RNA sequence: GUUAAUGUAGCUUAAAUUAUCAAAGCAAGGCACUGAAAAUGCCUAGAUGAGCCUCACAGCUCCAUUAACACCA
RNA sequence: AGAGUGUAGCUUAAAAGCACCCAACUUACACUUAGGAGAUUCAAUUGACGCUCUGA
RNA sequence: ACCUCGGAGCAGAACCCAACCUCCGAGCAGUACAUGCUAAGACUUCACCAGUCAAAGCGAACCUCAAUUGAUCCAAUAACUUGACCAACGGAACAAGUUACCCUAGGGAUAACAGCGCAAUCCUAUUCUAGAGUCCAUAUCAACAAUAGGGUUUACGACCUCGAUGUUGGAUCAGGACAUCCCGAUGGUGCAGCCGCUAUUAAAGGUUCGUUUGUUCAACGAUUAAAGUCCUACGUGAUCUGAGUUCAGACCGGAGUAAUCCAGGUCGGUUUCUAUCUACUUUAUUCCUCCCUGUACGAAAGGACAAGAGAAAUAAGG
RNA sequence: GUUAACCGUGCAAAGGUAGCAUAAUCACUUGUUCCUUAAAUAGGGACCUGUAUGAAUGGCUCCACGAGGGUUCAGCUG
RNA sequence: CCGAGCCUGGUGAUAGCUGGUUGUCCAAGAUAGAAUCUUAGUUCAACUUUAAAUUUGCCCACAGAACCAAAUCCCCUUGUAAAUUUAACUGUUAGUCCAAAGAGGAACAGCUCUUUGGACACUAGGAAAAAACCUUGUAGAGAGAGUAAAAAAUUUAACACCCAUAGUAGGCCUAAAAGCAGCCACCAAUUAAGAAAGCGUUCAAGCUCAACACCAAAAAUCCCAAACAUAUA
């Protein structure tokens, strides 16, 4: 008995007669990703997946690398820091809500709040407790806070312009 | 109920491989194995060119198979003109190839000639062997 | 080996001059099927002798009335051969509680609920 | 070169593992090579049976020693004698495993072609020593041209739609009409109605 | 004369214990085999013997899924570097899916 | 027909691998010449096709050959 | 003159993934580690520069 | 020859699956020494015994292999432990020959004689033209092969019989088949005649006596028209023979330490029955002499048919 | 190796000696030859590969003898 | 009656072997194997019985089981009513043929060996008689009735009539090869006759053809029902 394929077979686009004469994976981190790329194909058979599922900018980006590229003069090539604090004073303008809102999904925060039908927060929202009288320990998207270090209300600051919120 | 149709979604024996003159009628040689002879009376260039040949196949996509090398004669300056004496030994290194295209060799040959290094005799032939 | 026999489904359809041949129609099927047994069980395999014994055949030349489901249908398509199938058509629909008594069989499947012993 | 070779027994290349008979190799119609290549007539089989080597030199005998050879050719379609058989010695009781080998035959199921010829003639021209070297084979078997045979598919193909007789072999066998299958075989199935053992029944339909 | 001798071994019985569908407690066997047929998924560990023994309760499942070996597997590497460029292997798995929950909250005492 | 045994310098024996000694043969050295005695040397696919290792060697595949068995109605 | 038009070598890429190069190992190739070079032809869907093709 | 364990095929897709069935292998080696302790759940070589896998935990880092083996009682030692090629491998703790001097229980479950099945072997008939036959396929013979038929060989099978189906030849009497030895009738011939060869038809009738051997056979002497092939429980032992083979004795050679043993040979070796039943119990051939005549035929040598007459001989009846 | 007296070569405790012979003596065997017969797988006398003869497991001849076992001339007798 | 006397006793020696095992009736009832000085046997498993407790057993559908054909397993619905478990047991475990996939043997056997399925050891009808094929099963009385399976068809080989002259004994090679020993070529005269397709010659020569023209059965005691082509399935 033989009953007939129903989607198109893997590896069915590639055997032909010249095997010598194909490219051939020399690696393995080539087939690896090559590999990880298969598990998001629908695939008709069955799955693992199945049971367990401007311009101004531009230029002013390839004016700054520019300088960059040659000012260091490559000395701390073969040595930088790139500062931890400039660093986040850029992405929370910039992809700080791109990437909160894959921790608000990976928490499930729209399957709870809004029942879905996510969002991206737009206006980043620095709020601190008052641990003592000093330091104050922030609250990010997904952080660890004990109730002690919440017993008073914090400080909320968010540098934009009539607002509402709710805890 | 199954061999059944998701017969065959895993089989590494077609895919994979196993285990002369190519006649071609017609566009007469589109060559089996030649061997390309880089003899020097450096040993150093010699095995430069070898791997700018190795190099220049695989980036033209032409198959070899063996870089191999004859071994390396000796050979004292001829002592023949008082007599004078100094060894200057000749080594060898040979590129193999397996295809071709028959319509594209002399581009192949031209760069070769083109790309030639300094003291370096180039011989193309056939095969017949042993280290 | 001799093993168990399973029919390909292109056999188990109608072509149209079948449906001139006998009275059947695609449309509005039969509800009910008539299955009488005409043919002894016995050198006949295991799951046939079974089979008809689940179909309550035991006594050749009598009448089971049968659902017209798929999965009764499939029970019939391994004893195809000894039975015979006729499709309850009734001229009067089904019997009320005081018609349940007087009724009969009427071979060629047409199952009277006024059944007299009176000529026409 | 236009003459059948000198086709040798045993082959020069020995077996040393003896295979069963594996009785599905003249059984039915053939997968192998049951047409016509640079031919024009040759030999069909009607009926599955083994071949010796008396019979290859049988044909290399009665078909070179009556074809000229300026003028028409020959080609082989089988191979040299490759499965084994086994035989005892005589006057053995049953018992103790198979035998030596003794000799090799090549199995040849219905419908395959054995001897193909070509060149510049007719039919008529090669039937003579053709139905000489076809009555001589070890199964029914017949002369054949690439245009008869044609024909002779023609006819049972017309065969096949000119019968008024509503019960087939393909409308019982497959459905199991009467629980025939228990009788039958499943190679009744496939082969048809037509095949019953080694020998193939032409004229049923 | 009977040359031949030695294989009178018995069979192995070795196969699919437990079809897919089939709810399977923990440490229950599912397949026994040699020569590898099906690959250990998700929650399914493997003995010497190449057993698939079931590690947590609940209900098998069998998938195709790309097989990508371990680095170390110099068997397979082997092959990997050979496969050609549109080549993925596609071996055959056995998963479990967890039917209960690995714990609920329960209220013991009111302080 | 079955087991079992054997394969050698040219002939026979040997040696637990490696391969001898003794005739045959090849030259020679002495009396007029052979012989004899000696002395040099020579002559072994160790009967087969592979090498698991490295094989008279150790297991086949062999191809010749040799004995025992071919049974108290 | 008209026409197909236009991302670095390629793209059912949108400043990217591949390709490519030089060392270090490898006879070499490769693998890998190290490093390297890079683009939306020019102004507000249109315009004029770049090839290619169709010409005399 | 084999006896145990494992892999592959038969057994193509859960599992299983025989064989004096086809092929390979195993009676180990190597590395760690947490090859530590405990513990849910399973599988399982179709029983069991055996085997297998194993999450959690305790304690510590931070096994490869296919098989690679042996139970209990026992022998050690203070303990943990360790002991068989017990390989007839689920193992009796230690035991071989020969019986023809044999005995008993049985077995047609199991062999020899016979019947039966088969038709490998055998025999015959065809189909096909390779080749012989000076040429010439077919007067005659026939290779490589093909298809049917026979059931006389040597086999194989083990279905009837072991609370007995008596055996090889011979005597006696034979019955049947025809695939005919002659006698009869034809056809062909590389048939001149006489002889022959061969094919069709024919089963009315007959098919010798001896020497040797137990002989059927075979060899040979003498004959004849010819000295047919077979089958009938290798016809027929309640008709007979027992010379062989086929008991107890015995030698010779050989094997064996010996008992003994030998399709190797040789001398000797009880062959029973009074008939119950069925059945049954009186119905012409051939050769040769003569003649035809030395005629037909051939060149002769040689040499007949058919027609006629006479003599026998056996068979049957008197 | 020259059917070899002869030579080489091993092994052995010794290498079957005298005799005798197709036997009562594995097979090849109805061996070969002469006598007997019209015809002799029988009998007698020789020939030795007896390749499994043989010396008190006794060997070889011979006088008498045998209800021995085979051969025979002559008579003779259903 | 001596391979070791006879008689008593141990002695009802023992016997995996043979034979026998005595009233009536009814119900359920068939053979996977594993070991074994074991294959003439026994133990365990399987099957079977009986009594119980308890719940699912069969049949099955999409899905699903591997790389190097028939089919199977798992499997809800569905039709049904059996199944599992406990308790107590014996007996079979020396089996045949048919169909199918195979293996050994001769692609022999009423042969041997496994697997799937039958029947057979169980009655009844049929294929003549008949274990195994086909019909059919749960029972009694009837001098009722409808059914199932159920009876071999073949009979065959005629065939052309007539006409024939030449370049030319086509070249080569052969003692000679003349259409026909073997090679090369295969044109051409008239209407039409091949540089010849079988013969037949040492070579020749003669016959033809091609062309015009004309219009399947054989064996042994005695063959084996009798027969019968035509009044309506
Ligand atoms: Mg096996
Ligand atoms: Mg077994
Ligand atoms: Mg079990
Ligand atoms: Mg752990
Ligand atoms: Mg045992
Ligand atoms: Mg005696
Ligand atoms: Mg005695
Ligand atoms: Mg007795
Ligand atoms: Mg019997
Ligand atoms: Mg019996
Ligand atoms: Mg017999
Ligand atoms: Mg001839
Ligand atoms: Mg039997
Ligand atoms: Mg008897
Ligand atoms: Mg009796
Ligand atoms: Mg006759
Ligand atoms: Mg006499
Ligand atoms: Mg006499
Ligand atoms: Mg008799
Ligand atoms: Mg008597
Ligand atoms: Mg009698
Ligand atoms: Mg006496
Ligand atoms: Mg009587
Ligand atoms: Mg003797
Ligand atoms: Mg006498
Ligand atoms: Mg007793
Ligand atoms: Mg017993
Ligand atoms: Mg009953
Ligand atoms: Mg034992
Ligand atoms: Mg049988
Ligand atoms: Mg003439």
């Amino acid at each position: 008995r033989r009953t007939p394929p129903l989607g198109p077979m893997p590896n069915s686009d590639i055997d032909l007669s010249n095997l010598e004469r194909l490219e051939k994976y020399r690696s393995f981190d080539r087939y690896r990703r090559r590999a990880e790329q298969e598990a998001q194909a629908p695939h008709w058979w069955r799955t693992y997946r199945e049971y367990f599922g401007r311009t101004q900018q531009l230029l002013e980006r390839k004016q700054a690398i520019q300088e960059l590229r040659a000012n260091v003069e490559e000395r701390a090539a073969r040595t930088a820091s790139v500062p931890l604090d400039a660093v986040r004073a850029e992405w929370e303008r910039t992809c700080g809500p791109y990437h909160k809102q894959r921790l608000a999904e990976y928490y499930g925060l729209y399957r709870d709040l809004f029942h879905g039908a996510t969002f991206v927060p737009r206006v980043p929202l620095h709020v601190a407790y008052a641990v003592g009288e000093d330091d104050l320990m922030p609250v990010y998207c997904g952080n660890e806070v004990t109730p002690t270090e919440a017993a008073q209300a914090p400080e909320v600051t968010y540098e934009a312009e009539l607002w509402t919120l709710l805890l | 109920y199954k061999t059944k149709p998701t017969h065959g979604i895993g089989k590494y024996k077609h895919l994979i491989k196993a285990e002369v003159r190519a006649i071609n009628l017609g566009t007469d040689y589109e060559y089996g194995v030649l061997n390309i002879h880089l003899t020097a009376y450096d040993m150093t260039l010699a095995e430069s060119y070898a791997q700018y040949v190795h190099n220049l196949c695989n980036s033209l996509s032409i198959k070899v198979e063996e870089s191999y090398a004859m071994p390396t004669k000796t050979i004292e300056v001829l002592q023949l003109q008082m007599l004078l004496d100094s060894v200057l030994t000749t080594h060898e290194r040979v590129v193999q190839i397996s295809g071709l295209s028959a319509t594209f060799a002399e581009i192949f040959l031209e760069i070769i000639q083109s790309s030639l290094p300094e003291g370096v005799r180039l011989s193309v032939k056939e095969h017949t062997e042993e280290d | 080996k001799f093993t168990r026999s399973r029919i390909p489904e292109k056999v188990f359809q109608a072509s149209p001059e079948d449906h001139e041949k006998y009275g059947g129609d695609p449309q509005n099927p039969h509800k009910l099927h008539i299955v009488t047994r005409i043919k002894s069980t016995r050198r006949r395999p295991y799951w046939e002798k079974d089979i008809i014994k689940m179909l309550g055949l035991e006594k050749a030349h009598t009448p089971q009335v049968h659902k017209n489901i798929p999965s009764v249908n499939a029970k019939l398509k391994v004893v195809k051969h000894l039975i015979r199938i006729k499709p309850l058509k009734l001229p009067q629909g089904l019997p009320a509680e005081e018609n349940m008594s007087n009724t009969c069989l009427k071979s060629t499947g047409e199952l009277v609920v006024q059944w007299h012993l009176k000529p026409v | 070169k236009p003459k059948l070779r000198f086709i040798e027994r045993a082959p020069l290349v020995p077996k040393v593992r003896r295979e069963p008979k594996n009785l599905s190799d003249i059984r039915g119609p053939s997968t192998e090579a049951t047409e016509f290549t640079e031919g024009n007539f040759a030999i069909l089989a009607l009926g599955g049976g083994y071949l010796h080597w008396g019979h290859f030199e049988m044909m290399r005998l009665t078909i070179n020693r009556s074809m000229d050879p300026k003028n028409m050719f020959a080609i082989w379609r089988v191979p040299a004698p490759f499965k084994p058989i086994t035989r005892k010695s005589v006057g053995h009781r049953m018992g103790g495993g198979k035998g030596a080998i003794d000799h090799y035959v090549t199995p040849v199921k219905a419908g395959r072609l054995v001897v193909e010829m070509g060149g510049r003639c007719e039919f008529e021209e090669v039937q003579g020593f053709l139905d000489q070297v076809a009555h001589k084979l070890p199964f029914a078997a017949k002369a054949v041209s690439r245009g008869t045979l044609e024909k002779m598919r023609k006819d049972q193909e017309e065969r096949e739609r000119n019968n008024q007789n509503p019960w087939t072999f393909e409308r019982i066998a497959t459905a199991n009409m009467l629980g025939i299958r228990k009788v039958l075989s499943p190679y009744d199935l496939t082969h048809k109605g037509k095949y019953w053992g080694k020998f193939y029944m032409p004229k049923r339909v | 004369s009977s040359k031949n001798l030695g294989g009178k071994s018995s069979g192995r019985r070795q196969g699919i214990k437990k079809m897919e569908g089939h709810y399977v407690h923990a440490g229950n066997i599912i397949a026994t085999q040699r020569h590898f047929r099906w690959h250990p998924g998700a929650h399914v560990g493997v003995g010497k013997n190449k057993c698939l023994y079931a590690l947590e309760e609940g209900i098998v499942r069998y998938t195709k899924e790309v097989y990508v070996p371990h680095p170390r597997n110099t068997e397979a590497v082997d092959l990997i570097t050979r496969l050609p460029k549109g080549a993925v292997l596609y071996k055959t798995f056995v998963h479990v899916v967890p039917a209960k929950p690995e714990g609920t909250f329960k209220l013991v005492a009111m302080l």
